[PDB]
Formats: structure tokens, C-alpha cells, sequence
């Protein structure tokens, strides 16, 4: 395989967990240095997966 | 080509995707021999954001 398959999974688990993050930060909207600096942390976590 | 192995995830990351589309008006002549892998680098670039 090109692209390691078992790794593009948990691509998919991080792109809708991640969607769920935010609907808490609308609730309780912080400014967006804050709602972005959790967004960008997930970004490393899952590369760091592959 | 000579490898160059990164990862994209910062939006500020273009700067590697643009270094190709600079490279390829300049020197069709020599793009048009390296255009193998410098597609396969490029190729990891579309499943990232994509």
C-alpha cells in the first residue's frame, strides 16, 4: 500500500472527534486563539500516529 | 530529485507545494525528467488536505 491503511483510520476518528470539540467552544465561545491552539494540537498528535 | 521528507499540516506548510509550481516555470526542460517522484511527494500532499 501507497499510503499505510491502518493509520488512515484513525485519520477519520481524529476529522469527526475533532468536530465535536467545537460545538463546546460555541457554548462557551472563547476567543479564537484558544478554540485554535486545541485544534492545532490534534494536527500533531495524529501526525505523529503515522 | 533530491528527497525532501516533510509533513503538512500547518496552513503555513504551502511553502513546500509552492516550491514545486516556481520550479516547473522556470525549467520545464528539467521538470519534465523529475516529474516521477517529485509527483509521489507531492501525491502525500492530496491525502493530507484532500
Amino acid at each position: 500500500t501507497v499510503t499505510n491503511e491502518f493509520a488512515s483510520r484513525f485519520r477519520t476518528i481524529v476529522a469527526t472527534l475533532a468536530n465535536v470539540v467545537n460545538e463546546r467552544a460555541v457554548q462557551d465561545d472563547m476567543q479564537k486563539a484558544t478554540r485554535s491552539c486545541t485544534k492545532q494540537w490534534l494536527r500533531h498528535l495524529e501526525t505523529q500516529f503515522d | 530529485l533530491k528527497k525532501i521528507a516533510e509533513s503538512f499540516e500547518d496552513p503555513s506548510s504551502i511553502v513546500v507545494v509552492l516550491e514545486f509550481i516556481l520550479f516547473a516555470l522556470f525549467f520545464p526542460t528539467e521538470f519534465n525528467r523529475i516529474k516521477g517522484d517529485i509527483q509521489n511527494v507531492l501525491l502525500l500532499f492530496f491525502s493530507r488536505w484532500y
